[PDB]
């Protein structure tokens, strides 16, 4: 996939 | 266990208007030295936590600031895994990884560079924090145009300034 997170890989990826 | 983070509201709160401001957060939060923690830093935490537009978290909002410094102490502390108090080359290096960044053993040079105040070729807590929100920013603006998730990107000039214009 992407070289990048695409899923909440670190805090707080969702804000 | 919001009656622990309300007293800690009201002592971080110093004037007691209700709402912790940039200055305030910032006596309240250690790097691990004595410097005061990184006010970029501050400030990008207080943004990306305020709701209400004014410079500030309330209570609700510093509950989420709480529970966000903790998680970050913890994945700095689960990385530097032979306890300087600061994270180095490689254990930003496994750091990344983990967050599932892949990125080239060079260019983690450069991010040390960009975001190491202190000048020893190490990341103190505050300074890791500030690299891994700009990581995370300039990651939002690209993944925008790599519509299909390779890690490419096909952009007019147009698309490329104002890129540009929304980071700097
Ligand atoms: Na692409
Ligand atoms: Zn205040
Ligand atoms: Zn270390
Ligand atoms: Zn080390
Ligand atoms: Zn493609």
């Amino acid at each position: 996939g992407p070289p990048y997170p695409t899923y909440p890989g670190y805090p707080g990826y969702s804000q | 266990d919001q009656s622990f983070l309300w007293n800690v509201f009201q002592r971080v709160d110093k004037d007691r208007s209700g709402v912790i401001s940039d200055t305030e957060l910032q006596q309240a939060l250690s790097n691990g030295t004595w410097t005061p923690f990184n006010p970029v830093t501050v400030r990008s935490i207080i943004s990306m936590f305020d709701r209400e537009n004014k410079a500030g978290v309330n209570f609700s909002e510093f509950t989420g600031v709480w529970k966000y410094i903790t998680d970050w102490q913890n994945v700095f502390r689960t990385y530097d895994r032979d306890n300087s108090g600061m994270i180095d080359k490689n254990e930003l290096k496994q750091a990344l990884s983990g967050f599932g960044y892949r990125l080239s053993d060079q260019f983690h040079d450069i991010l040390i560079r960009k975001f190491d105040r202190q000048g020893r070729g190490q990341i103190a807590f505050d300074d890791f924090i500030q690299g891994c929100i700009v990581l995370q920013r300039l990651t939002d603006i690209f993944r925008r145009y790599d519509t299909d998730q390779d890690g490419w990107i096909q952009v007019s000039y147009e698309q490329y300034l104002s890129m540009v214009f929304s980071i700097v």
